């Protein structure tokens, strides 16, 4: 079969600053669709050695066909690049719009955590653990949407345990932390983890120094505003437990009252 | 290296939501024997 080409793109313009510097709006010739489309060198891959995790990103978020999960359509390379063909959500990230409004109200958070618990329920009936959630990893498509868009620590976990010290300081589950192996609960950690940063606008284990937030991480140290109402603190306290074995299953988090009573028709 | 991944590189027709097999490759990887 027909293999893809550079060829087939018209490249515009980087879709972001810094990190994202990356990943351009791209257009398929022949058939006008836009695309993100994230260009690697392979040189300076093969000589940081991430090449392997790569493979493993490519192999899984293009395997996974999920409403809330960005599509990976594909990758083709050449000499010097491979090249990501992923789904163009219009909207942005979650962080941006956490940035330009500060916090989310109830509907919008509960709207935001009922989508992401539905894509991660969706990935453990694949035996994928994404392991990175937070908001920058999210994408927001066209009716606004939440997609997740990160799958760069994301393992695919059919039996065995993990041990891979993986994520984002703020995010990081207790059982990383500690050094113990570690399963698919690490995801409803980082998923109330999340659910606060919504809330307040800043997530609930942030010190200055990442020693002090391992520590509190370990400890549970975290307190909620007084804004914050008892529904949702219920919910963000079930899934904050210590013990993995503790938190709730993706489909109680689904059917929680708070969820429920605040996400959408 | 191997760039040669167990993932889509074909041209896709994006000019014409139920693909419904892909995703079968997971159980299919974990019932690898
Ligand atoms: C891949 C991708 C990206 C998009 N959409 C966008 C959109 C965007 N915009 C900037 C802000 N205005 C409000 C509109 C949208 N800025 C970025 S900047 C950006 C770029 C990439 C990623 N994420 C990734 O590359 C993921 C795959 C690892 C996140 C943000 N990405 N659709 N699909």
């Amino acid at each position: 079969k027909r293999q893809w080409a550079l060829e087939d793109f018209e490249i515009g313009r980087p879709l972001g600053k810094g990190k994202f510097g990356n990943v351009y709006l791209a257009r398929e010739k022949q058939s006008k669709f836009i695309l993100a489309l994230k260009v690697l060198f392979k040189a300076q891959l093969e000589k940081a050695g991430v090449e392997h995790q790569l493979r493993r990103e490519v192999e899984i978020q293009s395997h996974l066909r999920h409403p809330n999960i960005l599509r990976l359509y594909g990758y083709f390379h050449d000499a010097t690049r491979v090249y990501l063909i992923l789904e163009y959500a219009p909207l942005g990230t979650v962080y941006r719009e956490l940035q330009k409004l500060s916090k989310f109200d109830e509907q919008r958070t509960a709207t935001y955590i009922t989508e992401l618990a539905n894509a991660l329920s969706y990935c453990h009936s694949k035996r994928v653990i994404h392991r990175d959630i937070k908001p920058e990893n999210l994408l927001l498509g066209s009716a606004g949407e939440l997609k997740i868009a990160d799958f760069g620590w994301s393992v695919h976990a059919p039996s065995s345990r993990r041990t891979t010290l993986c994520g984002t300081l703020d995010y990081l589950p207790p059982e990383m932390i500690e050094g113990r192996m570690h399963d698919e609960k690490v995801d409803l950690w980082s998923l109330g983890v999340l659910c606060y940063e919504f809330l307040v606008g800043k997530p609930p284990f942030e010190a200055n120094t990442y020693q002090e937030t391992y520590k509190r991480i370990s400890r549970v140290e975290f307190t909620f505003p007084d804004f914050v109402t008892e529904g949702a603190r219920d919910l963000i306290s079930r899934l904050l437990k210590h013990n993995p074995s503790q938190r709730p299953m993706l489909r109680e988090v689904l059917e929680h009252p708070w969820i429920t009573a605040n996400s959408s028709k | 290296s191997s760039y040669s991944y167990d993932a889509p590189s074909d041209f896709i027709n994006f000019s014409s939501g139920d693909t419904q097999n892909i995703d079968s490759w997971f159980e299919e990887k974990a019932n690898l024997e």
